[PDB]
């Protein structure tokens, strides 16, 4: 809402501030052009520095939705979304979405009217043995990428009002501010949900003359 | 006899009836019971006094049977309505006693299929099976810039697209895929993407309603109006500018008895009526107004409007609804060009699709913007603009000023070039009435044989119009409708190739394209290679009267020399051949060595300042002369070793090249366009081919009549034979001829044809012959070899890096397919060409000059820094 | 006016009241087809033809669903038009009943220019003339436009219009 | 099997003139647009189905049921007759199933 | 229901045995070949008797090409293709110049009507028990029943074996009218 933070200089905040400066200080007709122009770069920062990564990211190498296949985002799903540590869930609504995926992936590559294998979401508390069976009966969809119909419901999924903002940023659109901006506080608190557990990526809240 | 018409209610008690060792009969036991009455015995049994046969199964020993049969019903229903009721009972107790919770682990969810279509790119097997079918031989052996294969297909016309029509023609059904482009297509479905009705839904939607549609609901929603709306079927007046057979306008001359009431006219017009009728006419000004006063005398030339009824009603009509937005082509385009041209644009942008190309300029990363070629044409051309300069503009209607340029046969092929290509290669239209797209790929072949292209599009379009229509009945060419109706035929059974009955052709609509290339081209840039263009011929017929009669000039194609054919000649064994390439391959070697040699020699002499730029030029220049005689040996002993002997045919070389006998040409795509004159010798014709070169009785070629699905378009007949060749190539499935009641007792005389009525899954086929006969005596053919055939000639490394570069363009095509498809964009206009107007003349100057990307827009140019470049 | 395609809960109400030989408002929704027919099983199965005939397809269990949930059942895939069935049990109507002269095409005038219903309300109007069906040919052209009027009047009454 | 044809032809038993008429176009001879054959066997097997139809509902559909399956087979025979006697044909009876 | 039907131009003539007798054979390859059809399925011996009641000297010639060019060792169904082959063109040569047969060799099937637990009532054929010839229906019909009183093959194990029976006239020793 453009309302002042005093937040520690680590490098997620530095870009915070690069960006309000360079992106989010421009007006609308011209913000869209200059995320298209800066893609990359936005893209690398985003991985290297904030806690939001960028969603679209296979090993390393900086993809789009578009050119990612259905277990490249399966995979990074369970990568984001489950601790490895506590061996759980971070949140229930981050699971759902990521059933919600998988039943879609179904429906997608089936051939005719079957039974889910995802029955209940309770069964995703162990996502890689969920995650082999799903890509077993449609080994199909570790070879596609997503059909574009597909990417508009995962970024529908994303805007969902109803669940825990999604902790990585899925597209640059007239929405990147919300996504790069929105649900920042939670991570210096539960670095076991950041990607590297690095806490240069996250938000912490702190006054510069009571630091002292 | 239980499961008939009489007796199909009383099957149930049927089983209780047989309790009483009453006996019930099958319909095929009750049928041998009855055929034993036609027995010789029974029959002269009957001749010498009537004969009563108890067929009962003692029903008649039955006492009160009505009352047997319902009790027997009673207990029946009874039974069934207890255990239907006691059962809903026990569950509604155990639903209350253990509530709604013990029912939600016990119910399961339910997964329903979304259409994901697939652009069926053609599949590679592992280097270990393609080299299996291969002679071992041909590797090396063929020059690959020598080898002509189709990279990418694609048609309009009136089952929609080549996916649809192939699913159409091949299986007589659309899968959920099939319907769901049938849908899109004929604008039945749009995507939605946001809110409606408050709530976010991503999909399909009903294109009037908006309301959601199910992809499982597409097929019972709009199954049975895709089908009434598609293929062959009564013409539209909607989408022939109002058009009805039934109703034709033509205007009678009459001469003025009495003089007509004064109407009041702009005094430009009245001045035109002054000019045109002269002492006839009376024109008075009007004081008033300024208007004149239009007074026809007696004696005056008047035009009065009759109306005939034409008898032919039936059309295979692009499907109702199509429309060049759904594709993306914007309304500006729409409106200046003849809406053929509509059909070509598309059926351009989804051959490049099926070819992996979503960027035409992409090709300009491989080659010279002077080197990808139109070779594709018309028959008619843009007959709708013909009507507006010729009719329309005689009745002083509103035409475009620029109506001329688009009835041109060769403007259809300028738009792709000025709208998608913007290439600077040859352009060369044929115009060969019903053959015209198999005279294309011949065209096509030869300017990239000739070294003039290494890419051309390729086929053939027609639309149909009144004009056409018309002049198509009074030459008897088409099938009479009011006949076909006399005769009991629908519509979609009136094109029926190669039967007793057959009386004409229907007409129809569409385009056709391939996009051919160079193999080592299509190697190079990881395009699908859906079949190798093999052979392509055109032949004139003789001397004659009759322009539309067929005739056999064609067969010239297998014309071979048979009087000395004791010993079979070195010349068509595939191991002497190599033997030879490898005897000219070593003294290629020694001629590098003898050069390198002399460039050593004379370096000396250079300066060695000079020497570097010197040394750089003429070992190039060798590299060059080295690769020319390389592949001039390949060509040689590969490709052309039968073009100088007269003992080998054209026909029989160009499958002996990949190893292949006459005997495994499986497949002939005949012209079948359901006339007398033409299924007749089309057949003879076959038939007489294989006769000559020596196939094997008990081994027919199989026909395959695609028009009778289509129609008979023209222009585009052989472009759509051609598509359909490659897609029986690439899956192996035979179409059978579903109108096929009855084959002609004329057509038996032809031993090597036969002519399937229903669809063959065959474990492969290696070979497809397509044939085509004009009118003016364009007779055409093109063989087609399967893909696989080609991986032979290649090491398994090139192999390799081929099938990973196709693996992945096949999955950039889906992304760019399906993006498109439901945004309306797969055709998107160029607005600039890959240079700017100052780089224009360098580029084309230099023949090294090639796109990059350009970092700032993202898209294919030309840099001034790669032009005249030394890299 | 505003034109509108027929409900097939209207086409469905009055294929089933033509076949029973009985009134729309004698036939309720609410009821089964098996309990309408009233144990013969005969008529349920000539009435179970003409709806597979018309809708094309059928449920699974068309005899123990209520007619409002057949009717929402033929909704979700059909389209608008009549079919096979309605036009041939109007054409048989106006042949039978229809004074020597007037065709379908003159009750399709009468009702564009008289009431100025279009066509998908025509085909409404028509629906509602097939279910009160005379006993005997409408001797005049007067006393034929008079039934057309009071066909109007029931079809507007049913789907609520005025005219 | 070989040397087997099989002519379908649109036919209502109901009417007696699709009846006299589908007799007199498999007698004519093929000069006169029929098809020059003499019939070894006649199987009349068509009927509808009448169907919860006691005595007191016997009306239209009976009648017109009762003319299919029994007046025009009498009507058919009569008609096969007419032609074979008219050729002289005493030595090829037809078979009536 | 008096409208007349008939026209004398609607009549469809089928006559072509000679073409379909060829698709027929080519259908019933490739139905092997890629196992639709198997060695224990009544449906090839059907469709052997449809040939060979079609059998001329061009579905000889037909059958001896793409027989002999069947190659043997691609799989199991290659083998079982070339083995039946073999024995249909054997059969197709006895009975060139005979007369064709009606034939039937459908398995017999007889009334059954269940209702389930949910009590749905499903009426099918079931194939009966006794009975899985014609020859065994006519001996089920001559011996009659309590009612009326007044006072070796290879179908289903090896269709090859019973397509190469199927030429030979069976001679009746003694007639099922003695029973
Ligand atoms: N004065 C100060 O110094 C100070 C300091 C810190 C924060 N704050 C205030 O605290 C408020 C929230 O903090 P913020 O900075 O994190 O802003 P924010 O990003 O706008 O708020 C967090 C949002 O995350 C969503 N969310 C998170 N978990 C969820 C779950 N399990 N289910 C549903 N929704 C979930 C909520 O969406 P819905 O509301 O749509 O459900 C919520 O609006 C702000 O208004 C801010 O001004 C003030
Ligand atoms: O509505 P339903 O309960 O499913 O039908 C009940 C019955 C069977 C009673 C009904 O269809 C009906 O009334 N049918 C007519 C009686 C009957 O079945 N007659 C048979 C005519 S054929 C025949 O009789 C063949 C033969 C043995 O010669």
């Amino acid at each position: 809402m453009g309302e002042p933070i005093h937040k520690i200089a680590t490098r997620g905040v530095m870009l915070w501030k690069e960006f309000d400066e360079t992106i989010f200080n421009l007006p609308k007709n011209k913000l869209v052009p200059t995320l298209e122009a800066k893609r990359d770069y936005i893209i690398s920062r985003l991985n290297a520095d904030f806690q939001k990564p960028w969603f679209a990211t296979v090993n390393g190498q900086a993809r789009d939705l578009a050119t990612m296949t259905y277990e490249e985002v399966a995979k990074r799903l369970v990568e984001l979304m489950f601790i490895r540590s506590t061996n759980s869930w971070f949140d229930v609504t981050w699971r759902t979405f990521t059933g919600d995926f998988l039943r879609r992936v179904e429906e997608r590559f089936t051939k005719s009217k079957t039974l889910s294998l995802i029955q209940s979401y309770s069964l995703l508390d162990k996502p890689d043995e969920a995650i082999e069976k799903v890509f077993n009966a449609y080994p199909a969809a570790r070879e596609q990428f997503l059909n574009a119909q597909d990417i508009d419901h995962f970024l529908s999924m994303c805007q969902n009002p109803m669940q825990k903002p999604v902790p990585f940023v899925p597209v640059l659109d007239r929405r990147f501010e919300i996504f790069f901006k929105k649900d920042s506080l939670w991570q210096s608190e539960h670095l076991e949900a950041v990607v590297d557990q690095d806490v240069q990526r996250t938000c912490i809240l702190h006054g510069p003359v009571a630091a002292q | 006899t239980r499961g008939t018409g009489l007796m199909s209610a009383n099957n149930i008690i049927a089983e209780g009836i047989e309790k009483m060792g009453v006996r019930t009969f099958s319909q095929k036991e009750m049928a041998f019971n009855l055929l034993g009455l036609l027995t010789p015995e029974v029959v002269e049994l009957c001749q010498k006094s009537p004969v009563m046969a108890d067929l009962n199964g003692g029903l008649q020993f039955v006492p009160e049977l009505k009352e047997f049969t319902a009790k027997l019903r009673k207990e029946l229903v009874e039974t069934s309505e207890v255990r239907k009721a006691v059962s809903i009972e026990t569950a509604l107790e155990h639903k209350v006693v253990n509530g709604n919770s013990a029912d939600a682990a016990y119910a399961q969810v339910e997964i329903q299929p979304r259409a994901n279509i697939q652009l069926d790119f053609p599949e590679l097997k592992p280097y270990k099976q393609v080299k299996q079918i291969a002679p071992a031989e041909l590797e090396g052996l063929l020059d690959l810039e020598r080898v002509i294969v189709v990279t990418g297909f694609a048609e309009v016309g009136p089952w929609g697209s080549a996916r649809t029509r192939w699913e159409m023609e091949a299986f007589g059904e659309f899968s959920l895929e099939g319907c769901v482009e049938m849908a899109w297509i004929m604008g039945f479905i749009s995507y939605h993407n946001g809110n409606l009705k408050g709530r976010p839904y991503t999909g399909w939607v009903d294109s009037k309603t908006k309301e959601p549609v199910d992809d499982k609901d597409v097929k019972a929603k709009y199954e049975t109006s895709i089908l009434e709306h598609s293929g062959i079927r009564l013409i539209e007046p909607e989408l022939f500018n109002g058009y009805n057979p039934e109703k034709k306008e033509m205007i009678q001359e009459v001469i003025v008895e009495e003089d007509l009431e004064p109407f009041e006219a702009s005094k430009e017009t009245a001045e035109q009526f002054k000019h045109q009728h002269g002492d006839k006419v009376d024109i008075f000004e009007i004081p008033e107004t300024g208007e004149y006063s239009v007074k026809l005398l007696k004696g005056a030339t008047l035009y009065i409007p009759k109306a005939l009824r034409f008898d032919r009603l039936v059309a295979g009509q692009i499907p109702t609804g199509w429309n060049a937005k759904t594709y993306g082509i914007s309304d500006d385009i729409i409106s200046q060009v003849d809406p053929i041209t509509l059909f070509v644009l598309v059926s351009v942008v989804e051959a490049f699709i099926a070819s992996g190309i979503t960027d035409p300029y992409e090709m300009y990363k491989y080659v010279h913007v002077s080197e990808v070629g139109n070779c594709s044409g018309s028959g008619m051309g843009g007959v709708s603009a013909l009507r507006g300069m010729f009719k329309d503009r005689f009745k002083d209607e509103p035409v475009q000023n620029d109506i001329l340029q688009e009835s041109f046969i060769n403007t259809m092929s300028a738009w792709v070039n000025m709208l998608l290509i913007s290439s600077s290669g040859p352009i060369k239209t044929p115009v060969g009435a019903c053959a015209t797209s198999v005279e294309s790929v011949d065209i096509g072949v030869e300017t990239i044989l000739s070294g003039k292209a290494r890419i051309c599009i390729v086929g053939g379009y027609d639309d149909f119009q009144e004009e056409g229509s018309f002049e198509f009945g009074n030459m008897k060419a088409t099938s009479n409708t009011l006949e076909e109706f006399e005769h009991g035929r629908t519509p979609a059974e009136m094109s029926r190739p190669a039967t007793t009955t057959r009386n004409g052709f229907m007409e129809a609509q569409g385009a056709g394209i391939q996009i051919i290339m160079q193999a080592d081209l299509a190697l190079k840039m990881g395009v699908p290679i859906y079949g190798i263009v093999a052979m392509a011929a055109t032949a004139t017929d003789k001397i004659g009267r009759s322009v539309p009669a067929p005739g056999k000039g064609i067969l010239t194609t297998a014309r071979e020399h048979h009087s000395s054919v004791k010993y079979a000649s070195p010349n068509l064994n595939m191991k002497y051949r190599k033997r030879q390439l490898v005897t000219r391959e070593a003294q290629i070697k020694d001629w590098v060595e003898n050069e390198l040699e002399a460039l050593k020699l004379e370096a000396e002499e250079i300066p060695s300042e000079d020497q570097n730029e010197f040394l750089l030029e003429r070992t190039r220049e060798i590299h060059n002369e080295a690769e020319s005689q390389l592949r001039a040996a390949q060509q040689q002993w590969g490709n052309d070793f039968y073009k100088r002997d007269p003992r080998i045919a054209p026909l029989r070389g160009a499958l002996a090249t990949y190893g292949l006998t006459i005997d495994d040409l499986g497949v002939a795509s005949f012209h079948g366009t359901s006339t007398k004159a033409n299924d007749k010798n089309e057949s003879a014709t076959i038939n007489e081919m294989m006769k000559h070169l020596g196939r094997s009785e008990g081994n027919p070629v199989i026909g395959v009549f695609q028009k009778f699905l289509t129609g008979h378009p023209k222009g585009a007949a052989g472009a759509w034979m051609m598509n359909g060749a490659l897609q029986i190539l690439n899956s192996g499935i035979i179409p059978g001829n579903r109108n096929a009641d009855n084959v002609d007792k004329i057509l038996e005389q032809f031993e090597y044809v036969l002519y399937p009525s229903k669809t063959l899954k065959t474990d492969g086929v290696r070979a497809v012959s397509i044939t085509s006969f004009g009118f003016g005596q364009k007779g055409g053919q093109a063989i087609v070899v399967h893909p696989d055939y080609l991986y032979g000639a290649i090491t398994e490394d090139r192999y390799n890096e081929y099938v990973a570069k196709v693996s992945a363009r096949e999955k950039s095509a889906y992304k760019f397919f399906h993006n498109g498809m439901i945004y309306n964009k797969l055709f998107v206009s160029k607005e600039h060409a890959p240079y700017t107007d100052e780089l224009e003349e360098d580029v084309y100057l230099d023949p090294l000059a090639r796109v990059s990307k350009d970092k700032k827009s993202g898209s294919l140019t030309f840099n001034s820094k790669n032009i005249q470049s030394k890299d | 006016i505003a034109d509108e395609p027929v409900k097939a809960s209207l086409l469905l109400h009055v294929l089933v009241a033509h076949k029973l030989k009985k009134s729309l408002d004698s036939i309720p929704m609410s009821k089964t087809i098996k309990d309408l027919v009233g144990g013969k099983s005969t008529v349920q199965n000539e009435i179970l033809g003409d709806l597979g005939k018309e809708f094309g397809t059928t449920p699974e269990k068309p005899e123990e669903t209520p007619l409002e949930e057949l009717a929402e059942t033929f909704q979700d895939t059909f389209s608008g038009a009549l079919g096979k069935q309605s036009s041939s049990l109007l054409s048989r109507l106006i042949s039978s009943k229809m004074p020597g002269g007037f065709t379908i095409t003159v009750a399709r005038k009468y009702l564009q220019t008289r009431w100025g219903l279009p066509s998908g309300r025509q085909d409404g109007v028509l629906l509602v003339a097939l279910s009160n069906e005379p006993a005997a040919r409408l001797g005049s052209e007067a006393d034929a436009k008079a039934f057309l009027d009071s066909m109007a009047q029931k079809y507007a009454s049913i789907v609520g219009v005025d005219l | 099997a070989k040397g087997s044809t099989l002519i379908v032809v649109p036919f209502n038993q109901g009417s007696k003139q699709d009846v006299e008429a589908l007799i007199e176009f498999i007698y004519d001879t093929e000069k006169n647009g029929g098809l020059g054959w003499d019939l070894d066997a006649i199987i009349p097997f068509a009927a509808i189905p009448e169907q919860g139809i006691e005595l007191e509902h016997i009306d239209s559909k009976s009648e017109f049921a009762h003319r299919i399956m029994l007046t025009n087979i009498l009507r058919m025979m009569g008609c096969v007759k007419k032609q074979k006697s008219a050729r002289g044909i005493e030595t090829r009876p037809a078979q009536v199933i | 229901g008096v409208a007349t039907s008939f026209s004398r131009k609607k009549a469809r003539t089928f006559d072509s045995s000679w073409n379909w007798a060829k698709q027929s054979l080519l259908s019933l390859y490739f139905e092997i070949i890629h196992g639709v059809l198997k060695n224990v399925d009544r449906e090839v011996v059907s469709e052997a008797i449809n040939i060979m009641n079609r059998s001329n000297d061009a579905l000889i010639k037909f059958m001896e090409y793409h027989i002999s060019n069947t190659d043997e060792t691609k799989g199991e169904n290659y083998q079982l293709v070339k083995t039946l082959g073999e024995q249909l063109i054997e059969n197709c040569k006895q009975v060139l110049d005979v007369d064709p047969v009606y034939k039937d060799v459908a398995k017999p099937t007889g009334p059954k009507t269940a209702i389930d637990k949910n009590g749905n009532i499903t009426y099918s054929e079931e194939p009966r028990e006794k009975v899985r010839k014609l020859s065994q229906y006519v001996q089920e019909m001559a011996l009659g029943g309590p009612i009326t009183k007044e006072s070796e093959d290879a179908l289903d194990k090896d269709s090859t074996k019973e397509v190469a029976s199927l030429p030979n006239k069976s001679t009746i020793s003694k007639t099922v009218s003695s029973t």
